C-alpha cells in the first residue's frame, strides 16, 4: 500500500518571490527535503557580484570625499546592491567605468555601457554630486557562489584599492514550512511549503531547479566504491 | 546532535540516565462524554 | 558593515557572525550599530503587523 | 488488557517531578549522541 | 570541485563505514543527514506477526511444563532475525515441535526453502520434563513499526497477533572531518556507518536509501 504520486503546484509573483507546495508526503518527509534544499539554495547558486573598487583621490575605506553627500561607506554599501548578469557563459570578469560631474544624482545608467553585460536595476542609486564634484570611479565584478568577506580575497587590481563584501549568492531569503495532513485513514502525511526571495537575476523557480539539480548530481557519487 | 537538521545544539546540553515511574492516573479512565441519558427523581435532573 | 537585513542574515547562516555579536547594518535610511538578533526581532514585528513603518 | 504508553498519560521521579506525555516523537526526529544513540525522554530545565 | 572517491569498508553482513571526500564546505551535512533519516524510517525489513500454541487460548496464560508464559515467549520471537532469499516471497510459516526437558533455540525450527535464520542461538523456552510446546510462528515482509491493533492478522481461531517491527537497521551515525585538496583548506570529509541485523547488508540499505531519495526529487518536476 505504497502512497501515491504527489502534487507540485506554484504560486510565484513577478520574478522575485515563489511559493511551491508539494503534498501529500509520508511522515517525516517534509523536513528530510526541506533542510538538505535549503542549505543548497543559500550557498550554492551561481552568481556575480562586486569585488573591488576603485576612486580618484581617496585613500582608505574610512574618509569622505569633497562636493558629494556621500562618504566612501555610503557608497560602497550601495554597490554591494548591484544586480548584473553576464551574457556571455565564457565571460569571466569585467570592470565598469563610471564619470560624473556636479550636481547631479549617479545613477547605475550611468555605468558606460559593456557588451555581453547587463545591468538588472539601473534606477538603483549611487551618490549625489554638487557644484564642482568630481567621481571617478572603477568597480570590478566577478563569479561566484555564496558569501566571501573581503579581508578573505583581499582583491586589489591597482594601489589604493579598496576590496568589498562579495555577495554572490542571488537568493536573498529562504523559508519552508511543514504541515500536517490528512489522506482518508492515513492521519501522520506532511504537506511542504517552499518559500523563496531573489533578487531578479534569476527567477526563484529558476534557483530551485538548479538547487534540485545539484543535490541529484550528488547523489551519483555512490557508485563506483575505491 | 538535532535528528531533524543534523546541525549541533548550540550549547553542551546535560544527558544522563533517570528513572521514571509510570503513574495510576491514565486518561484511558478519565475520558468521558455525554449528550443525554439518565435522569433524577426528584429535580429530573442528569445524574453525576 | 552590511547594507540590508537580508545581507546581515546571510552571513549568519554561513557562519561569519553570531546573532548576538554587535555590527553595523543599515535599516531603513538609518546607520543602526545592533546585533543581527536585534535587527531579526525586528523583522518579526513587522511582518506580522504589515506595516514596517 | 495491555497499555502501552500515550499521550495523556502521568510520568513522574522520586524527587518530585511529574508531568503528563504531550509528545511522542519518531527515532529519527530526537536529539542523539555523535555516535548515533537517540535520547529517549526530552526534559524542560524551566521546572528545576 | 572534483568529483569524490568513494570507499567502502565492511565487517561481515553487519557493520560497514563508507567514505565520500573531498567535498565543499558544509555539504557534508547536506547529504549525510537525509541518509540517516531514511535509513532509521523507510528500509523494507521482516518481522514476526502472529504466533499460535497447541492448547493456549490467549497470551494471558501459561502452559504446564514450561518456565516460561505467553507474554515472555513472545517478547522473545520479537528478537528472531530471518531472512528471505527469495525477492517475490511475502510470508512464511515456521514450524516448532518439542519436548522437554530441553532449552529451545531459534536453530529448533524446522527448515524452510528460501528461508534462513539469522540468530540460531536465540534463547526461546526452558522445558521441564513432561512439558511440551508446538507452534506456529507467521513471518511478514513490510516497513516501518505496526502495532498488533492495527493489522490484528490471525491465521486460525486461537492466533495471538504480535506488534511489528520491520526495520532491519539498526543504529546510523555519520562523521564530517577537515580535508584539504591543494588552496583549499576548507573541505569536509564524510563517513557513513550503519548497523544493521544481518538479514539486509549495510551496502545494500545505504543503496535502497540513495534511490529512495532520488526518487522523491522527480517530485519537483511537473509544475501544476
Ligand atoms: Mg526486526
Amino acid at each position: 500500500s505504497k502512497l501515491k504520486a504527489p502534487v507540485f503546484t506554484v504560486r510565484t509573483q513577478g520574478r522575485e518571490y515563489g511559493e511551491f507546495v508539494l503534498e501529500p508526503l509520508e511522515r517525516g518527509f517534509g523536513v528530510t527535503l526541506g533542510n538538505p534544499l535549503r542549505r543548497i539554495l543559500l550557498s550554492s547558486i551561481p552568481g556575480t557580484a562586486v569585488t573591488s573598487v576603485y576612486i580618484e583621490d581617496v585613500l582608505h575605506e574610512f574618509s569622505t570625499i569633497p562636493g558629494v553627500k556621500e562618504d566612501v561607506v555610503e557608497i560602497i554599501l550601495n554597490l554591494k546592491e548591484l544586480v548584473v548578469r553576464f551574457l556571455n557563459p565564457s565571460l569571466q570578469t569585467v570592470t565598469l567605468l563610471l564619470k560624473a560631474e556636479g550636481p547631479k544624482e549617479v545613477k547605475a545608467r550611468d555605468f558606460l555601457p559593456v557588451a555581453d553585460v547587463e545591468i538588472m536595476n539601473p534606477d538603483l542609486h549611487i551618490a549625489t554630486l554638487e557644484e564642482g564634484g568630481r567621481l571617478n570611479m572603477e568597480v570590478r565584478v566577478d563569479r561566484g557562489v555564496g558569501y566571501v568577506p573581503a579581508e578573505k580575497h583581499g582583491i586589489k587590481d591597482r594601489i589604493n584599492a579598496i576590496p568589498v563584501d562579495a555577495v554572490f549568492s542571488p537568493v536573498r531569503r529562504v523559508a519552508f514550512q511543514v504541515e500536517d495532513t490528512r489522506l482518508g485513514q492515513r492521519t501522520d502525511l506532511d504537506k511542504l511549503t517552499l518559500r523563496i526571495w531573489t533578487d531578479g537575476s534569476v527567477t526563484p523557480l529558476e534557483a530551485l531547479n538548479q538547487a534540485v539539480e545539484i543535490l541529484r548530481e550528488h547523489l551519483t557519487y555512490f557508485s563506483n566504491p575505491q | 546532535y538535532d535528528g531533524r537538521t543534523g546541525e549541533p545544539i548550540e550549547g553542551p546540553i546535560v544527558v544522563g540516565q533517570m528513572f521514571i515511574m509510570k503513574l495510576y492516573h491514565m486518561v484511558e479512565d478519565k475520558m468521558h462524554a455525554r449528550s443525554t441519558g439518565p435522569y433524577s427523581l426528584i429535580t429530573q435532573q442528569p445524574l453525576g | 558593515v552590511f547594507a540590508n537585513p537580508d545581507e546581515a542574515l546571510l552571513a549568519v547562516a554561513h557562519g561569519i557572525v553570531d546573532l548576538q555579536d554587535v555590527v553595523t547594518v543599515r535599516y531603513m535610511g538609518k546607520r543602526l550599530e545592533t546585533s543581527p538578533g536585534r535587527i531579526l526581532f525586528a523583522r518579526i514585528v513587522a511582518e506580522a503587523v504589515e506595516d514596517e513603518k | 488488557q495491555k497499555r502501552k504508553l500515550q499521550v495523556g498519560d502521568k510520568l513522574a521521579n522520586r524527587h518530585g517531578n511529574k508531568g503528563v506525555v504531550a509528545k511522542i516523537l519518531p527515532v529519527e526526529d530526537m536529539p542523539h549522541l555523535p555516535d548515533g544513540t537517540p535520547v529517549d525522554v526530552i526534559l524542560n530545565p524551566l521546572g528545576v
